[PDB]
């Protein structure tokens, strides 16, 4: 579980581009304040390597 | 496979009492994944507590606490329960509801989401 | 001396820095706060960040070394790379 894959982003990247801001992802119209929550999610996942 | 969810309960307490956890899932996913608690202290790495299936059917305790956590599964409104008795000072540390989106767990280490962290603090 | 350009300014992923003194040039992508007034004071002294988290870049060389001068610099980037 080492490795990581962002599955939020507001907008799509321009070619060549790195993102690793780990701020917590909006969804809906109430601010999230940096707690998960309903429309409020980790942007990024883990991999399952088995 | 959306799932979210909620961690009740946590609080300070005395050494020796009695208390309630309760971990509530929405959303929606592979199977009826099973269901568990982990707790994670300052400075050191999540432990495995307790897990149980989405039937009350097999019952998963670590070693070092075995026969004192106990967890169970309600009957009417899909809240997982972990009833907590004779706390020690050992205890003071943030839990956290894991989920993992399987029918059997070999092993728990197959994890896709987590919890809000609960901190429970037994002191004096 | 420099220009410290970026994204938002604040934590974020960009806090290019470009500083210049007499003796290299510092060239460094590190993200970073940067106070409020990043103002540089012999001459040798530069206070401009805080903490550096992690890095992703370095480099070394020569400075850029009435009136007699006159500057010009056109900062360009496209598909990341930077033209300066
Ligand atoms: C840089 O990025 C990592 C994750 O990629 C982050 O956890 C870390 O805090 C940043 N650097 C440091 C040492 O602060």
């Amino acid at each position: 579980y080492n490795y990581l894959y962002r599955l939020f982003r507001k907008s799509n990247l321009k070619p060549f581009e790195r993102d690793i801001s780990t701020e917590i992802y909006q969804a809906g119209n109430k601010p999230c304040n940096g707690v998960a929550g309903f429309n409020c999610y980790f942007p990024l996942r883990s991999y399952s390597f088995r | 496979s959306a799932v979210q969810l909620q961690a009740s309960g946590g609080g300070f307490v005395q050494p020796g009492g009695s208390l309630r956890l309760s971990c509530a899932a929405s959303g929606w996913a592979e199977t009826f994944g099973h269901m568990g608690w982990f707790r994670q202290a300052p400075g050191k790495e999540r432990e495995f507590v307790s897990a149980i299936d989405w039937w009350d059917t097999v019952h998963y305790y670590a070693d070092s606490v075995k026969g004192r956590f106990t967890i169970s599964r309600d009957n009417s409104k899909n809240t997982v329960y972990l009833q907590m008795n004779s706390l020690r000072a050992e205890d003071t540390a943030t839990y956290y509801c894991a989920y993992w989106d399987m029918d059997y767990l070999q092993n728990s280490i197959p994890v896709d989401y987590w919890g809000q962290g609960t901190q429970v603090t037994v002191s004096s | 001396r420099g220009w410290i350009f970026g994204t938002t300014l604040d934590s974020k992923t960009q806090s290019l820095l470009i500083v210049n003194n007499a003796t290299n040039v510092v060239i460094k992508v590190c993200e970073f706060q940067f106070c409020n007034d990043p103002f540089l004071d012999m001459e040798s002294e530069f206070r401009v960040y805080s903490s550096a988290n992690n890095c992703t870049f370095e480099y070394v060389s020569q400075p850029f070394l009435n009136f007699k001068n006159l500057r010009e610099f056109v900062f360009k980037n496209i598909d990341g790379y930077f033209k300066i």
